């Protein structure tokens, strides 16, 4: 029944964004705005291909845009950003509402230096269009040809020939 | 050993069933059923059904409490029978445990066992889902859909419970 | 029982049957069965005497056990198919459990022991519900799962039901036990043709219900529950004895009466499938049913048993029972053979 | 694990206390000391004799009411549905039918204990 | 008071939910590589 | 209206517990119909994003679908910010 | 470090229970115009220790007619389950953080009932049996009302997590929007803990000592400890449910101080109520719950289902 | 159903729960969603007599997803062999396995 | 199948044999009926939970609701049987032989 095709370990290797979840959570809102385009294309690929092997290349562009995003924070906002996720990291639920003061410092730092604006409530949950050159998959389910339907019984309905024809009955 | 958590609970599950299926005094049959409800809750909990597990335990705890009251009124004799006090009860109890033990022994001795039908003894973890990162419980969304999706189910269940009150009063009004 | 309570309970019995018949989901079919059993027990217990209590307990234990096996089949079907749709079952072990579960609910042999006793223990009106309406829901489920029923199992039950129903009726003097054993025998014909043509199962079911409803209604009219109590009917209502005679001969399958039709149609279907030994055996064994129908016509209509002096007091009072639909049912029970081709409506 | 550890410690401590209670004290056991208690005079019959339940009908109704909570306990989650029009109707429907069943048993004297 | 606080809690929930949505593309890409690596490692051991 | 008052006052003296229950039960059934806020409850439940907002493949004629989350197109939660 | 945490939970509970018995005897003493323990230790402070030592060196008895295994099993469940009820309590951090802590306590509390049923039954004596069946009656009275009362409160919290009740009550105690439920809940906890005026399973003046009349020495002590541990736990639960303490994540001790004071005062009120009222008749307890609390709880349940929707105040799932 | 009142009246009383490929709350998919849909679409409209024979592949794959019987047999074969080779001092697992 | 199914299926069978092999107390048999529902509940829950079929997560709950009705119905009959004969013994229910 076939040998599952798995990629090589070199085709899977990539630079990893090795930061904690509190770091990702602290930068999530700005990260969503800055790296929207590579991310949206990759997510369009997964829900279209339905195959992790068919989306590897777009999945590397997701990391390369994440590393570039975190490299800009380090160049200009390292200290204000470092206080903020530290405050997030303390919380057992990593709550935003317990770190509003430090969130501000990081928010005007990225605005003054990088020009970044925080998305509004509801922005990041919008369904957005995305242009791509990847052709639309044609048989993403790998479906076989379906069986043909039963040939339709049509025509004009006429009375039963000699009625029921049940034993002796003449009607 | 801990990977076999669900299997170990299921072994105690069957043992509880042998407890009340052997049919000693309903005082002890109720005890057996409480145990089975407990490890039965544990089994379902380990599959991700915390709400389903805790509720079957809760419902059966109230039910056996009513059973205990009814036993003292209508199913009690001078010498209530324990599993060791009767040959028929002990014989059934012993038979069920030996039939349970041997099934366990082979499936553990071989990682598969055939008891009428083929069962794999690799542990129950192997069938679990690998990925999961939704920010909710799936059982809760499914159960909560009873009120949006299950409009028809609520009507028939609500009616049956209402009729149940009417019926039990007719039956018990001699 | 308050009249309003009786109607609501009675409507719930019908509601459970209707839920089974319109449900496309195995859970709702099981719910319909539970709703039906919940509402029928209080009708069984209506008169609150030890016998009625025994019948209700024996009925409850039997129907509860069947529901467990039925639900077990549903869950096994779910494991091996991942779906709940009411249709063929995808596991042979599930098919056996459901088939046996439905067999108990119907009272088919060898799961028949409860039918004679429950029927004898409850009033005639309750027995009418038990032997007619309660057949609809299990039969309607069998009508949908038959493609996956094991042929040997279903035919084995049919043959046993016809034999055990035929022999059981010979020893009965109580009219409710005669109707129970007669019911067991007739259920065998319905399931015997089920694998071949389900339409003839519906035809046999409807005609059985019309003829059984008529007999119970005539027993209620004169408040007779024994062979000897029925033997006095000639001395109060001569017309009733003649209707009992015609209906009983029809139940025995004698042409040109309506009761011959389902037996006639079922033999046709079985022979079309080159099944010759079984319809021949079935038709002959049904002669046992005719024998103990003929005894009732002897003691009821064709002879006159002794009366009692007090019977003269009943000559001065008219029947006041409702006898709902009795004139129509008896005509349908007897004079429908000329209209046999109308069975295509059931298609 | 933590939960299993916590449960084992709780019932392990309780068992240890019972063990200590049974093996530390000096015991003097004889028939009169261990005879059943009943205010100084010997019990008249077996305590295993049937004990009539006067609230038997309430006890069965508890089984039916005790399953209403399983149907109602999901309500906090159901309140998060998009289809709130259907929700609220069905939630109110169940509670009303539960209230009606209670009223029926009440008005028909089902909650009165038998004498 | 309960009305006003619970509205704020719903506003806070959405914010929390939007952060997860922003990171889901990155986590999904990591998950795909991690699963494939594990399977490829499994495949090699099976060969020997 | 006078007959009901006597009954209503009579039950306030004999069964105040049941009078309070039916009143509260009545309010639970009626007020949701007459409340101007009931509409917002479903909108807030609608606006909570449990799932990923899967993007659409742009075909060229989607004027109202935004290209970026911060674009003006798309549903806005300004009504919720002020609720 | 988790085993140490378990011991830091259950050893203090047994110490608090020990000194609750002293505080009960003193508080009732002064409400009764007397003093209560003040000889054994200064201000009676060593009285609980003396009582504890005395019971565990007293001779235990196995009644001749008793069922041995259930006789011994019953006190072990009683204390084991009483301590288990504490593992999910957020003080402010729970020992075990459960998604469904509220339902876990409902299940454990139902299981703890059987420690009464089986001790009374296994005793094989009439006064023990009468007490045990009062426990059956008492559970039937309050269990249905108790769960629905909780459900109404949780419709404002949005979760079955006990820690979420702290977040729900950050701006205001839930006793304000739900004092009718707090009233019926407070009564239900007295019935649930077999506390006066609902101390019926023991019922000294009617049943000598009720379900545990045949228990002596250490096995008796376990039942007594379980009762008083349940008194404190149910008042902590009441405080968390209706008198939420603000939690500062950087100063969690301040939560524990205010939280403890509320629980002490609620526990003190249990003693205060015991000194004030006569005992119910146990069929009057059933009618109180079923004919009064249940109709009102069912109505308030519908009200609290509708109120968040009609006011657009539905809480979050988290 | 025996009486298809649901189709006639257009009401939907219980079809919503019948299959795991139907619309779920928040679009949570079942584990075997793809396998079910393929089998349901293969057999649609052609009847059980034909479907039993012309959709065996789709059904057989769907059954494998549901109960995983072939997979578990394969794993038990691999695990059993490793026990043989580990116990004979023939193969040694790498650090990560 | 998975190994848990072996014991859950065995549990159903044990209670089924328990119900079919009566003793004297009718109450003992009513427990074997609640035993069958408990195993049916558990085995349904495992299948539904494992396969991630969300909408049927309510199915085990509905199963318990109609088990409660049966137990309440069964206990009601036991009350009337006991009130007649003074015990719940099943050998007393033989008037209809
Ligand atoms: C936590 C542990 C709590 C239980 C502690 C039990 C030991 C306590 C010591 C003791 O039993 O007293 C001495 C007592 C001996 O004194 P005795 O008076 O001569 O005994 C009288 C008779 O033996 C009759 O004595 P009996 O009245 O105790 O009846 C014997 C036993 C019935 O024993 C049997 O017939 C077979 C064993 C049944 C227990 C197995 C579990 C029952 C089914 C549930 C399945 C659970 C699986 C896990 O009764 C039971 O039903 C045991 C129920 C305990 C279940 C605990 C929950 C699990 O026991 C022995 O040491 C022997
Ligand atoms: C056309 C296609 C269909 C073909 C199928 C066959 C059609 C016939 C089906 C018959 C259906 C049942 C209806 C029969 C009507 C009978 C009417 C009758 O016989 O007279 C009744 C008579 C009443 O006696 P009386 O006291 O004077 O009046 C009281 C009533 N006001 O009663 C008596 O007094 C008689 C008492 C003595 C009993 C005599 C019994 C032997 C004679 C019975 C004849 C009827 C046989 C019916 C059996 C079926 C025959 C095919
Ligand atoms: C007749 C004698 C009777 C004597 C009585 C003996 C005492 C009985 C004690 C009750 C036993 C049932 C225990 C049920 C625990 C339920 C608690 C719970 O639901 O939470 C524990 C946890 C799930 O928690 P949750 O938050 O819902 O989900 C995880 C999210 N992170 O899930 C876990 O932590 C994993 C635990 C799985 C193993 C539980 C084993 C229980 C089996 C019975 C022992
Ligand atoms: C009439 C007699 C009836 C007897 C029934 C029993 C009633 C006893 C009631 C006992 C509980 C009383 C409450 C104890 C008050 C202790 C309060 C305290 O020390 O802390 C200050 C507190 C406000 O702070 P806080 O509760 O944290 O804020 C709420 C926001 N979550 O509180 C501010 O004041
Ligand atoms: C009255 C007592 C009731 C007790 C119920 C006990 C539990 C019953 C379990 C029912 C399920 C058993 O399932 C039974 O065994 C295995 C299951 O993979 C199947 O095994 C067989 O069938 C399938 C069909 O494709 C193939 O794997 C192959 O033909 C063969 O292995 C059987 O066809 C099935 O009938
Ligand atoms: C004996 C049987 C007894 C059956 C009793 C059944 C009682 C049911 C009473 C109706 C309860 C719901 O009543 C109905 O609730 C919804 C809110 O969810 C309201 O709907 C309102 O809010 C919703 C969302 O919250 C909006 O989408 C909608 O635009 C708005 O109309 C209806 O205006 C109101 O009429
Ligand atoms: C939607 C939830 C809230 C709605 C309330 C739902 C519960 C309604 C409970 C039933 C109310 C009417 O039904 C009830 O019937 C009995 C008849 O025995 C009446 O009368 C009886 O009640 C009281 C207390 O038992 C006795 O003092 C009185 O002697 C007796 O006549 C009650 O006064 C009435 O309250």
């Amino acid at each position: 029944p076939g040998i599952v095709e798995l990629p090589s370990l070199e085709d899977l290797k990539v630079q990893e964004v090795k930061v904690s979840s509190s770091v990702l959570k602290a930068a999530a809102h700005h990260y969503g705005a800055q790296c929207d385009k590579p991310n949206k294309e990759f997510m369009l690929c997964r829900w279209e291909e339905k195959d992790p092997r068919r989306c590897l290349e777009e999945g590397k562009l997701v990391n390369q845009c994440a590393l570039e995003f975190f490299r800009q924070i380090k160049r200009h906002c390292a200290e204000p950003f470092t206080e903020y996720w530290t405050c997030i990291d303390y919380s057992g639920l990593q709550l935003f509402r317990r770190c509003r003061k430090q969130q501000a410092q990081f928010d005007e730092c990225v605005l003054d230096k990088l020009g970044w604006v925080r998305p509004d409530l509801g922005d990041l949950s919008k369904v957005t269009k995305v242009k791509t050159d990847r052709p639309l998959p044609e048989n993403p389910y790998h479906s076989r040809a379906r069986p043909e339907p039963n040939p339709e019984v049509e025509g004009d309905l006429k009375p039963a020939r000699h009625g029921s024809r049940l034993f002796f009955w003449t009607m | 050993m801990m990977l076999y958590i669900v299997f170990i609970l299921s072994v105690i599950f069957v043992m509880g069933f042998v407890g009340f299926s052997s049919k000693p005094s309903p005082i002890y049959g109720g005890l057996g059923l409480i145990v089975s409800g407990g490890v039965g809750c544990g089994i379902v909990l380990n599959f991700g059904g915390s709400f389903l597990g805790l509720m079957v335990f809760l419902i059966y705890l109230g039910g056996m409490m009513v059973v205990f009251g009814y036993t003292t009124a209508m199913a009690t004799e001078q010498y209530p029978e324990i599993w060791l006090s009767n040959k028929a009860v002990l014989g059934a109890f012993v038979t069920g445990l030996l039939m349970e033990f041997f099934m366990v022994y082979y499936v553990l001795k071989d990682k598969e066992v055939e008891v009428v039908f083929e069962f794999n003894g690799l542990g129950d973890w192997v069938i679990y889902d690998t990925g999961d990162s939704g920010f909710f419980s799936e059982e809760a969304m499914g159960i909560a859909a009873l009120y949006s999706y299950g409009t028809w189910l609520v009507i028939v269940t609500g009616w049956s419970l209402l009729i149940g009150v009417v019926v039990i009063m007719e039956i018990t009004r001699g | 029982m308050n009249p309003i309570i009786f109607i609501i309970i009675l409507l719930t019995i019908m509601l459970g049957t209707i839920i089974v018949m319109i449900s496309s989901h195995w859970l709702l079919v099981w719910i319909g069965f539970e709703m039906n059993m919940l509402a029928i027990i209080p009708i069984m217990m209506k008169n609150h005497n030890p016998r009625a209590t025994e019948a209700s307990t024996k009925y409850f234990l039997t129907q509860s056990t069947a529901s467990m096996l039925l639900m077990m089949a549903v869950i096994i079907n779910l494991m091996f198919s991942g779906q709940w749709t009411v249709m063929k079952l995808f596991n042979p072990m599930a098919s056996m459990l459901m088939t046996m579960a439905l067999a108990m609910k119907l009272g088919m042999a060898p799961f028949h022991f409860w039918v004679p006793e429950v029927t004898q223990g409850i009033p005639l009106s309750s027995g009418l519900i038990l032997l007619t309406w309660q057949k609809l829901a299990p039969m309607s489920v069998l009508y949908q799962i038959f493609p996956s029923i094991n042929l040997n199992l279903i035919l084995t039950l049919s043959v046993l039901s016809i034999l055990i129903g035929g022999w059981g009726g010979l020893n009965q003097t109580q009219l409710r036990k005669i109707m129970a054993y007669s019911s067991i025998a007739h259920m065998g014909w319905m399931t015997a043709v089920l694998p071949y043509n389900p339409t003839m199962t519906l035809l046999n079911l409807i005609i059985y219900i019309i003829m059984t409803s008529t007999m119970f209604t005539m027993f209620m009219a004169n408040s007779t529950t024994t062979t000897l109590s029925l033997s006095h009917t000639w001395n109060k209502t001569p017309i009733m004895t003649v209707l009992i005679l015609a209906t009983l001969l029809s139940m025995g399958g004698l042409p040109p009466l309506s009761g011959f039709m389902p037996k006639w149609m079922i033999i046709q279907e079985m022979t079309k499938n080159n099944s010759i030994i079984l319809p021949t055996f079935m038709a002959i064994t049904a002669l046992l049913n005719l024998y103990f129908y003929m005894r009732l016509t002897y003691s009821t209509t064709l002879t006159m048993f002794p009366s009692t002096n007090n019977m003269k007091m009943k000559w001065q009072f008219p029947l006041m029972k409702k006898m709902t639909f009795l004139p129509t049912m008896v005509v349908l029970s007897t004079m429908m053979l000329p209209l046999t081709p109308m069975l295509s409506v059931l298609e | 694990m933590n939960l299993m550890l916590a449960l084992l410690t709780n019932f392990t401590l309780a068992t240890l206390l019972v063990i200590i209670a049974f093996w530390l004290p000096q015991l003097n056991v004889y028939s009169e000391k261990t005879s059943p208690y009943e205010c100084g005079f010997d019990p008249m019959g077996s305590a295993r004799l049937p004990f009539s339940m006067k609230f038997f009908l309430v006890a069965i109704t508890f089984l039916l009411f005790d399953l209403e909570i399983a149907l109602l306990l999901p309500l906090p989650w159901a309140s998060q549905t998009a289809n709130l029009n259907t929700m609220l109707t069905m939630a109110l429907f169940l509670i009303i039918l539960l209230a009606v069943s209670l009223a029926y048993e009440w008005t028909q004297k089902g909650l009165e204990w038998t004498e | 008071s309960m009305m006003k606080w619970n509205r704020e809690r719903r506003r806070l929930q959405i914010e929390d939910f939007e952060a997860r949505i922003a990171l889901m593309p990155l986590l999904q890409a990591e998950k795909d590589r991690r699963v494939l690596q594990m399977l490829r490692e499994n495949l090699e051991e099976e060969a020997t | 209206a006078e007959r009901v008052a006597a009954f209503l006052k009579n039950v306030w003296a004999k069964e105040p517990v049941l009078v309070a229950s039916f009143a509260i039960a009545g309010l639970a059934v009626i007020l949701p119909t007459l409340s101007p806020y009931t509409k917002y409850s479903l909108m807030i439940n609608r606006a909570t994003p449990y799932n990923y907002p899967v993007p659409l493949r742009d075909d060229g004629n989607m004027p109202d679908v935004p290209s970026h989350p911060q674009d003006p197109q798309g549903p806005s939660l300004e009504w919720l910010k002020r609720l | 470090m988790f085993m140490i945490n378990i011991l830091m939970l259950i050893i203090p509970i047994l110490l608090a229970v020990a000194f609750l018995t002293l505080v009960e005897r003193k508080v009732l003493g002064y409400m009764q115009l007397r003093k209560g323990p003040n000889v054994v230790g200064p201000y009676g402070l060593l009285q609980p220790i003396a009582d504890a030592i005395k019971l565990f060196i007293k001779e235990p008895l196995r009644p001749a007619t008793s069922s041995a295994s259930m006789f011994i099993l019953a006190p072990i469940m009683a204390l084991g389950l009483a301590l288990t009820m504490w593992i999910p309590l957020p003080m402010p951090y729970p020992l075990i953080n459960m998604n469904l802590g509220v339902l876990f306590m409902l299940a454990m509390s139902s299981l703890a009932v059987y420690s009464i049923l089986w001790s009374g039954w296994a005793s094989n004596s009439k006064y023990a049996l009468i007490g045990a069946l009062r426990a059956v009656a008492q559970t039937i009275s309050y269990e249905v009302t108790l769960a629905i009362i909780l459900l109404s409160v949780l419709l404002m919290s949005g979760s079955f997590t006990l820690s979420t009740l702290i977040t729900t009550q950050e701006q205001m105690w839930l006793i304000l929007p739900a004092w009718p439920l707090a009233m019926m809940w407070f009564i239900s906890t007295l019935a649930e803990t077999n506390r006066a005026p609902f101390d019926l399973t023991e019922g000294e003046s009617e049943l000598v000592s009720g379900f545990n009349v045949e228990y002596a020495a250490g096995p008796f002590a376990l039942f007594f400890m379980a009762e008083y541990a349940n008194i404190i736990m149910m008042n902590i639960f009441t405080a968390i449910l209706f008198l939420g303490t603000s939690h500062n994540p950087h100063m969690p001790e301040l939560y524990t101080i205010n939280f403890t004071i509320k629980s002490l005062l609620l526990t003190m009120s249990f003693l205060w109520i015991r000194a004030s009222y006569p005992r119910f008749r146990y069929d009057q307890l059933m009618h109180l719950l079923w004919k009064n609390f249940l109709p009102l709880t069912l109505a308030l349940c519908m009200w609290h289902v509708s109120l968040p929707i009609l006011t657009s105040g539905i809480p979050p799932q988290t | 159903p025996f009486f298809d009142v649901q189709k006639r009246l257009g009401v939907d009383l219980d079809r919503w729960m019948t299959i795991q490929s139907a619309e779920q709350p928040h679009k949570i998919p079942s584990r075997c969603h793809a396998f079910e849909k393929e089998w349901i679409e293969c057999a649609h409209g052609i009847g059980s007599i034909r479907a039993e024979k012309e959709c065996k592949i789709e059904f057989e794959d769907f059954r494998e997803c549901l109960l995983r019987q072939k997979t578990m047999k394969r794993l038990h074969a691999i695990r059993r062999q490793r026990e043989k080779l580990i116990k004979e001092g023939k193969y040694t697992p790498p650090p990560h396995h | 199948m998975s190994m848990v199914y072996m014991n859950i299926m065995m549990a159903f069978t044990v209670s089924l044999v328990g119900l079919l092999m009566y003793r004297s107390h009718l109450m003992s048999s009513l427990l074997c009926l609640e035993g069958m529902m408990l195993s049916l509940f558990v085995m349904a829950a495992l299948t539904i939970l494992n396969s991630h079929f969300t909408l049927a997560s309510m199915m085990p709950i509905i199963l318990l609701v109609f088990a409660a009705c049966e137990a309440a119905l069964g206990l009601s009959l036991l009350v009337m049987v006991s009130n007649t004969y003074g015990t719940d013994y099943v050998q007393n229910l033989n008037l209809l032989q």
